[PDB]
């Protein structure tokens, strides 16, 4: 059944040095996401009702790992999700 | 006398009344980089029962349901010590090992600190 | 919602009449064995439930709640916790303190650990 | 005010002494008791308990004596005191 929360995660466009990626808003209340990316760590927050995020500052040509976290409360989370990009 | 019923509803009352005000406190305070609702849970809790030990040695004709209510019930519902644990072991995972000592360091020496200011309050008001 | 503040409830009060009980058992003249026991116990228990929580995430809130917020929440206590370290200050038994403050907080975030551990080897 | 409200000694050796309170039912968890010369020693009874045997004292020096009833783990009413002349 479901898996990871998010379910989708996707960079639906992109710049030699930043990305825009975006996932899909989950049913149940989300605190907060916690975004981590790294070479294949940087990491940031976004309010539970987003549902994209930019992350820039990166180096082209270079292969990042972008982990979404969904947090339900302030003492756990879900299952991460995480793609893989070259810049 | 001490395991009777009353007490049974004495302590779920309170612990009730605990639970939802943590739980209320977490959702208008817990923020997405410090747990503040959390924090804020254990620091009133602590403080609540510096008062209410010093109150209670000071009203040694209260019936026992009062303390069971408050304490054990009520500040045994406010403060978590599972809640603060879950989220230092999220802290450590993360890496974030200065910000996990931190949080344990303001729970801990700021709980204790909160309690000793809960005793000297009431015994400073008894004077 | 009125069922969050009823799971909550619900599990509060199975959680605090657990925690007392623990201690009315457990708690010596010399040790609070009890509260002790109840914070580690929840310490684990909140580990498991964490790792059960990311492996089903169909569950509702309310079970959330219910489970975490609610019985473990009520099982485990800082204030209690505070209240026995501070009367051991002031007896001037230092180091037994700071053996209970290690044992709660470092013995608690031990026992999630393991409750992470044992959920993450009973799936794969 | 304290408890417990009443402390008498009710026999004594040269010694040791047997101390003596008014143990109420069901609400003290245990007591604990200090005594030392005017460090200090101590030793716990349950709190079911009345009556505490405090041994190994020394002749003709005065000791304070402190009872402390513990309702539960995480506090106990104002203790009470005597001085004694062994
Ligand atoms: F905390
Ligand atoms: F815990
Ligand atoms: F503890
Ligand atoms: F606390
Ligand atoms: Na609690």
């Amino acid at each position: 059944s479901v898996s990871s929360v998010p379910t989708k995660l996707e960079v639906v466009a992109a710049t030699p040095t930043s990305l825009l990626i975006s996932w899909d808003a989950y049913y149940d209340e989300v605190m907060y996401y916690r975004i981590t990316y790294g070479e294949t760590v940087q990491e940031f927050t976004v309010p539970g009702s987003s549902s994209t995020a930019t992350i820039s500052g990166l180096k082209p040509g270079v292969d990042y790992t972008i982990t979404v976290y969904a947090y339900y409360d302030s003492y756990g989370h879900w299952s991460p999700i995480s793609i893989n990009y070259r810049t | 006398l001490t395991y009777a019923p009353l007490n049974f509803i004495a302590i779920g009352i309170g612990a009730t009344l605990g639970a939802w005000l943590r739980w209320v406190l977490g959702l208008k305070l817990n923020g997405a980089g410090w747990p503040w609702g959390t924090l804020t849970a254990n620091l009133v809790g602590g403080y609540l029962i510096g008062v209410m030990v010093a109150l209670i040695a000071s009203h040694p004709e209260w019936p026992a349901w009062i303390r069971l209510a408050a304490v054990t019930g009520f500040l045994g519902g406010l403060t978590t010590f599972s809640t603060f644990s879950a989220e230092t072991v999220d802290m450590l995972c993360r890496g974030v090992y200065a910000t996990a000592a931190a949080y344990a360091g303001a729970s801990l020496a700021g709980s204790l600190a909160m309690t000793g200011l809960g005793l000297a309050t009431v015994r400073l008001l008894l004077r």
